[PDB]
């Protein structure tokens, strides 16, 4: 929503005639206060994983909540990823979406990708992001590279040094940590002079 | 706007009328404080020396230094 | 932790605004003219 | 480097260090600076409630101009460059200058001394503090849309009538934002039940009957 | 405070400092009202609204190392922290010194 | 007038129930304490101890003024603003300026906080137009950031680590702090998920 | 001195990012606080590029200058007029000329020279394709831009000012650019091209020796550009 | 005058002395050298209190408040504009042509 | 009468006629398909006949039109304006604000006035200018 | 205290009899805090009219005459000197700026807004019983909606009517 503040007419509503109709779950408080009325681009949701987690409140009471990892992203260069746990599915999706909007980042799409190899690693997961003229990744990584708008890019993830290599948050966390550590050409040229 | 300060002064008195040449806003506040008819949301000009010190601090944060070289 | 830093937050806001599809708040341009005070190089 | 600028900065720093060296009738240059600043402040200040109403109206106008630039860039699909930021800041500053020139009249009427002028100025201040928008802005948006959609005789008539009336520079996106808003149903119901009586209630009952027939 | 077949000290301790109490403060829909509702400056600073620790953000981490890794640093100062600073309640008062008297 | 609405609904609810409940008082304690005047008073108390003639103090003053206006506008959240404030406070230049103001003797921090209250009145940084002077009185007559010798609240998060080390006795010498899980009996409800803090007990 | 040398350096392409990085290295790493000569040497270099980010940098630098207790002078308004003229913004130049006389700072001849150059660059950046869609000739806009600057030339001889070489060079640039734009946009209107060429020859042939001025590299540059646009290769 | 400076297209290039010579050329704009808006306001303040300057009570330039504001500012300037256009032929007919 | 002109359910026999006229005009402007016909010679002549039939109708004037054959400043202003100004172009435009020329037809005669979202029969777009005062 | 306030009030209206009507204070003479009578002029009066008057009582009298001409005399800086000492704020060698602040804060305390903000503060600190809430219910029910809108035009009049007893 691009209009959080403005003239509030009494004879007229706050809604417009040609407005995109919302979803069953989409509420206007998902985007936080510092990002409200700032994004000029529409976002698309992609779910990384749903999972079932037993949550302990008391020694006498254990609930079974749902834990969801996702990432939101637009093809114009802005994307973020999040994860949250909640008693239901749509509540986990809402809280993970507001977590993904809380941790949003961006890149420079002048070259539609990197211009130098970025080899980074978190604890165990080692991800390389190298330049190319095509997109060289598996589908779970190619979807994230399309979420950032990186069409001329290549990404390779090694998960063998992790404790749980089959965890679904490791690949998206590694791609976001490698893209976050990538410097643009204008930033390097300004740093050098 | 590209108005001359002569035309800016003429437009100023055209916008404010005859009260532009009368008392200031804080003189009206001083009269309302002395007569006793001052509302609660108004800040009362109760002490002149300390308000002078306050405004001298707030204008000293923008006061230019002397860069002239003899 | 150094991943939450005013220079890192300013760089994140700068590369967020540099897409052209994010609108900068007033504190971004007001911190470009008045940068945060660094402890280094002293 | 013991230069002129560095020694000037050093004596400025030691002058304002304590409380003593910068008070009244102590340094003549700072006294002349504060005299010129208070001289300008004696002319360009308002009443405090006038300043609060101007702050609320300026916040609303700044938000509306930023929403206009958002609507233009959302419809055109272009990027937010530094040139659009320069244009938006220039439009915001000229609208704030126009709002200062408007609220100078409300400050003059609030400090005039007449009963009707002070009551109308208090009405304007209370309307600005509650967040209620101006009817002048509604008339300005409507006459800008009618200037847009009229032919050349009507366009020349509106442009010749309003050339001397100091109107704000309103973008097309503000008029489109005002026009594309849906109207409130309950306010129309209250107006049709206050202006007309039981005939208005029967008209609203047959309107709700037509609504429930279209629901079928 | 109504005891309910318990000692009142341990009952107020369970209603203040237990895990379902602080999770009810964050908002979980626990069984029936494990935390105290109306407290002013007597509320502990761990469970303030403007504090930087939220257990709803911490329920998605399965390990203390993940909580030390991924969580944000806590908010240092708040209004309740200002009231406890004005009251001097940031550190408890020193009791009578038991180091050299006796063990009676 | 949301605080007056909370006050009158508290009054009507407590007169309807014929008791002073916890839900109604928690609601009005949350409505009366949602204001961001605390962080604005932090920034302005840090700005008060500066020097109006020094250029470095002018840089720090404009930085903290922009920070307070950014919090008051709602465009910057609280935690990143606290990061900016603790980075501006921990600098050696700001501590040097505070030490010079302490060693002066006729310090200008009182006129600083008075002009800060006037600025918060004029710029609309408060909830009510005359609340800043009562908050100034509260900062002066009570233990707060206004009576600290350096101009920030005295917590260890606003002090340097090199000064934090030789004074305090923490876990091990020579971020978020946790109890390691080898302590299976620390307290009644104490465990590894309970954080600890260096210079305060928030419990 | 390094920023003053980088402000006129044409040896390499990277003079402006080198100046930006040098200013950042002076402020952040060296710990020096920028004075009026640093701000003037930086804003004079930032006023040469018509990129909007560099103009925004110049405006934020002028705002930080006026916020840090360094008041604006004739050089600061001259740098602002230089930054506003390279994009062809006459409205910002007129607002700066009104703000300069608001504060009592007198406008010298260089401010009116760069105001004439602002009129030149505003004649350059007319959207001629939009006027071709609306079937509007840009001839009255060219006549307004000519008569405004000739009114300025009648103003500078009425105040008794000593006539400077860049002012007459700006008038010659204005007339030669009007002739070039008339040949480019309205090629069939030969009488307007003849009038603009006659005014350009009047400025080139009589106005320089009227004020006893000697022609320089820029004066020959504008006339060589005019003769090169007319495909008169031997005279050029 | 502010409507004449907006359409002059030479008023930003003119000094204060040239516009003050062009508009009235009298003692009323004479300052006796720094020229600004507040100097004219300070001079006209003591010209009002003496009482050599007469200023009508209330804002004669009205806009922004009511949707019909150009009508009320036209009704506040009919006397001044009519006297401005009719007093110099009164001086032309009083010199006994 | 005069008391039937104010608000508050007074003058029901003519207020319900005006509210039914604007709705029935809105229903035939949108939901009547048979009115979207190009005009022919039967429409072109008979509308000109109906143009002249309304122009032949003269309004019945009242008895006001019948006539036969140190002053105050307010009384002398009325006599001087009647003799020196026989035609006033400024006052005849003040009549247009009171009469509000083409009140019920300019709602549909304007260009782009009615939006597409309010083009249904249940929609209340003819009630936007109703102000109780 | 009653001797010095009645002596200062006696000199104020005796000055108003001889002055002859109006007395307007502008901005600049407010900033210098000079009233119609100087401390030399008032101290000359107290030495001439009152023979038996010692040194420290006479300068105490000229202090109260200067503040009674400007505003009504408020005894609040004497209480603020006890709860706020000089070295706590940082003004040890500036007694003039210390006393200028104490009457600036003291006259800021006596306002309706300061008593309102203190009442809203103590309401948040939970210092009321059921007896205070019930009388606040009677103070709110006596205000009508027309009376509430006249009080809500000011920022503190609708709060103070409920919290007057508190």
């Amino acid at each position: 929503d691009l209009y959080p503040e403005g003239f509030q007419w009494k004879h007229k509503l706050n809604t417009e005639y040609n407005q995109w109709r919302s979803n069953t779950w989409l509420t206007p408080d998902l985007i936080p206060k510092e990002h409200r009325g700032r994004f000029l681009c529409n976002f698309q949701l992609n779910i990384v994983a749903y999972d079932m987690r037993v949550v302990k409140f008391s020694p006498k009471d254990h609930r079974q909540w749902i834990y969801c990892v996702l990432y939101v992203g637009s093809g114009k260069g802005i994307a973020g990823w999040g994860r949250a746990v909640a008693p239901s599915t749509q509540e986990a999706k809402k809280e993970a979406i507001r977590e993904a909007f809380s941790n949003i980042i961006a890149v420079d799409l002048e070259q539609e990708g990197p211009m130098y190899p970025v080899r980074v690693n978190a604890d165990g997961v080692r991800v390389l992001l190298y330049p190319a003229r095509r997109i060289v990744a598996n589908f779970r990584v190619a979807d994230i590279l399309c979420a950032f708008g990186f069409q001329h890019a290549g990404c390779r993830i090694n998960l063998k040094a992790t404790n749980n290599p089959k965890s679904p948050t490791h690949t998206v966390e590694g791609v976001f940590e490698a893209v976050k550590a990538l410097r643009s050409v204008s930033e390097i040229a300004a740093s050098r002079g | 706007k590209a108005l001359s300060p002569y035309a800016q002064a003429l437009r100023h008195v055209a916008l404010r009328g005859a009260t532009a040449f009368g008392p200031g806003a804080k003189e009206m506040e001083l009269d309302m404080l002395r007569k006793g008819t001052l509302p609660a949301d108004y800040r009362p000009p109760v002490q002149g020396r300390w308000d002078d010190t306050i405004e001298r601090w707030a204008y000293a944060w923008q006061f230019p230094a002397e860069e002239e070289q003899d | 932790n150094e991943k939450y830093e005013p220079w890192e937050h300013m760089k994140r806001m700068g590369r967020l605004v540099g897409t052209g599809f994010y609108i900068p708040p007033e504190w971004y341009n007001h911190f470009r003219m008045f940068p945060p005070i660094n402890h280094n190089f002293q | 480097l013991s230069s002129g600028i560095n020694l000037g900065r050093l004596r400025l720093a030691e002058q304002f260090s304590s409380m003593n060296g910068w008070q009244s009738k102590e340094d003549p240059a700072f006294d002349a600076y504060v005299k010129e600043r208070r001289r300008k402040e004696n002319y360009e200040a308002f009443d405090q409630r006038v300043e609060r109403g101007y702050a609320a109206a300026a916040k609303l106008h700044k938000a509306e101009i930023q929403n206009a630039v958002k609507r233009r860039l959302k419809s055109s699909g272009a990027k937010f460059t530094a040139e659009t930021l320069r244009e938006m800041s220039s439009a915001v500053t000229e609208r704030l200058a126009w709002l200062r020139d408007v609220w100078a009249q409300i400050d003059a009427d609030y400090r005039s001394g007449d009963s009707a002028r002070q009551e109308t100025a208090a009405q304007e201040i209370s309307a600005a503090l509650r967040g209620e928008p101006n009817d002048y802005m509604r008339w300005v948006y409507e006459t800008k849309r009618e200037l847009r959609f009229a032919g050349p005789v009507g366009r020349r008539a509106i442009q010749e009538e309003l050339q001397a009336a100091e109107l704000p520079e309103v973008l097309d996106e503000e008029v489109n934002r005002y026009h594309d808003l849906k109207l409130n149903m309950m306010e129309i119901e209250r107006e049709v039940k206050a202006k007309y009586g039981v005939a208005g209630q029967q008209h609203w009952a047959e309107l709700q009957a037509a609504k429930d027939e279209e629901y079928i | 405070i109504n005891s309910g077949d318990q000692s009142p000290y341990r009952y107020v301790e369970e209603r203040l400092y237990s895990k379902p109490s602080r999770l009810d403060r964050e908002g979980v829909k626990v069984n029936k009202t494990y935390a105290l509702q109306g407290l002013g400056d007597l509320e502990p600073l761990r469970y303030g609204a403007n504090f930087g620790i939220s257990e709803k953000d911490a329920l998605k981490y399965e390990t203390v190392a993940e909580k030390a890794k991924y969580m944000e640093p806590p908010i240092p100062y708040s209004s309740l922290a200002a009231r406890k600073l004005a009251a001097g309640a940031l550190w408890p008062a020193a009791p009578d010194p038991e180091g050299m008297i006796s063990k009676e | 007038d949301t605080e007056f609405q909370a006050l009158v609904e508290f009054i009507e609810g407590a007169s309807y129930d014929q008791l002073i409940s916890g839900r109604r008082f928690k609601k009005v304690y949350d409505v009366l304490s949602e204001n961001d005047d605390m962080f604005i008073w932090l920034c302005h108390t840090a700005m008060s101890v500066l020097n109006p003639g020094d250029m470095r103090s002018r840089l720090i003053y404009n930085h903290l003024r922009i920070l307070a206006e950014s919090v008051a506008s709602g465009e910057m959240t609280q935690r990143t603003a606290f990061r900016f404030f603790e980075s501006a406070v921990r600098s050696p230049a700001y501590r040097e300026i505070a030490k010079r103001q302490l060693e002066g003797g006729a310090a200008t921090r009182l006129a600083g906080i008075s002009a800060a209250a006037d600025v918060m009145r004029r710029m609309g940084l408060t909830r009510r137009p005359m609340s800043s002077y009562f908050e100034l009185y509260q900062r002066i007559v009570e233990r707060s950031e206004a009576m600290t010798p350096w101009g920030f609240p005295p917590l260890f998060q606003f002090e340097e680590r090199l000064s934090l080390e030789p004074r305090l006795k923490f876990f091990s010498r020579a971020r978020i702090f946790w109890i390691p899980p080898t302590w299976n009996r620390a307290g009644r409800f104490l465990g590894p998920h309970v954080t600890l803090y260096p210079g305060m007990t928030p419990d | 001195l390094q920023l003053k040398a980088l402000a006129k350096d044409n040896s390499q392409l990277n003079s402006l990012p080198e100046a930006i990085q040098l200013f950042d290295q002076m402020e952040n790493v060296y710990g020096f606080i920028a004075s009026r000569p640093h701000y003037d040497a930086m804003m004079f270099h930032l006023s040469q590029s018509p990129r909007p980010e560099m103009r925004l940098r110049c405006e934020e630098l002028a705002h930080k200058m006026e916020l840090m207790g360094i008041v604006w002078n004739a050089n600061t308004y001259l740098n602002l007029i230089r930054s506003a003229q390279v994009v062809g913004d006459v409205a910002a130049v007129e607002k700066y000329l009104s703000r300069m006389r608001e504060e009592g700072i007198p406008a010298s001849i260089g401010h009116l020279t760069w105001a004439v150059q602002a009129h030149v660059q505003s004649m350059i950046r007319i959207d001629y394709d939009a006027l071709k869609e609306k079937d509007e000739s840009p001839l009255p806009t060219w006549l307004e831009h000519l008569e405004t600057c000739f009114g300025i030339y009648e103003l500078v001889v009425r105040r008794g000012w000593v006539m400077q070489l860049p002012f007459v060079n700006a008038l010659l640039r204005l007339t030669c650019q009007a002739t070039i734009l008339s040949m480019e946009r309205t090629p069939d209107e030969a009488e307007t091209i003849g009038r603009f060429e006659e005014q350009a020859n009047k400025i080139w042939n009589h106005t320089f020796d009227e004020w006893q001025l000697q022609k320089d590299v820029y004066s020959y540059e504008c006339y060589i550009a005019l003769l090169a646009h007319q495909q008169r290769i031997d005279e050029a | 005058v502010w409507q004449g400076e907006a359409n002059d297209k030479l008023s930003p290039y003119k000094s204060d002395e040239e516009i003050a010579l062009e508009n009235d050329n009298t003692f009323f704009s004479s300052l006796s050298t720094r020229r600004s808006k507040f100097d004219y306001l300070e001079k006209w303040r003591d010209m009002y209190r003496h009482g050599t300057l007469e200023v009508p009570e209330g804002p004669t330039l009205n806009f922004g408040r009511t949707p019909d504001d150009h009508k009320e500012t036209m009704a506040a300037l009919v006397r001044g504009w009519y006297q401005r256009n009719r007093k110099e032929p009164a001086s032309e007919e009083e010199l006994k042509r | 009468c005069f008391s039937s002109w104010n608000d508050g359910s007074e003058g029901y026999e003519w207020k319900s006629r005006a509210l039914s006229e604007k709705r029935s005009l809105a229903l035939e402007f949108l939901g009547n398909v048979n009115k979207r016909v190009s005009i022919h010679d039967a429409i072109r002549l008979k509308a000109d006949i109906n143009k002249k039939a309304i122009s032949n109708v003269s309004c019945p004037s009242f008895f006001s039109g019948i006539e036969g054959a140190h002053l105050s400043p307010s009384d002398a202003s009325l006599l001087k304006e009647e003799f020196l100004c026989d035609y006033d172009p400024s006052d005849t435009k003040r009549m247009a604000k009171w009469v509000n020329l083409r009140s019920e037809t300019s709602d549909y005669q304007s260009y782009g006035a009615i939006p597409e979202g309010e083009r249904s029969l249940w929609s209340a777009w003819y009630l936007r200018n109703i102000k109780a005062g | 205290e009653l001797r010095l306030d009645l002596t200062a009030q006696s000199l104020k209206e005796a000055w108003m009899r001889v002055s002859g009507g109006v007395y307007f204070q502008s901005v600049d003479e407010y900033y210098a805090s000079v009233d119609g009578l100087d401390a030399e002029q008032i101290g000359e009066v107290l030495a001439a009219l009152f023979p038996e008057l010692n040194c420290y009582e006479a300068q105490a009298l000229v202090q109260r005459t200067l503040e009674c001409i400007s505003r009504p005399v408020s005894a609040a800086s004497r209480q603020l000197s006890r709860t706020i000492t000089a070295e706590a704020v940082g003004l040890d060698n500036a007694p003039g700026h210390y006393t200028n602040f104490l009457e600036w804060m003291g006259r800021l305390t006596e306002t309706r807004a300061f008593k309102t903000e203190h009442a809203l503060f103590e309401f948040s600190r939970r210092k009321f019983n059921r007896d205070d809430v019930r009388v606040m219910f009677e103070n709110y029910r006596l205000m009508s909606k027309a009376t509430l809108l006249a009080d809500s035009a000011d920022s503190y009049s609708h709060f103070y009517t409920v919290l007057k007893d508190f």
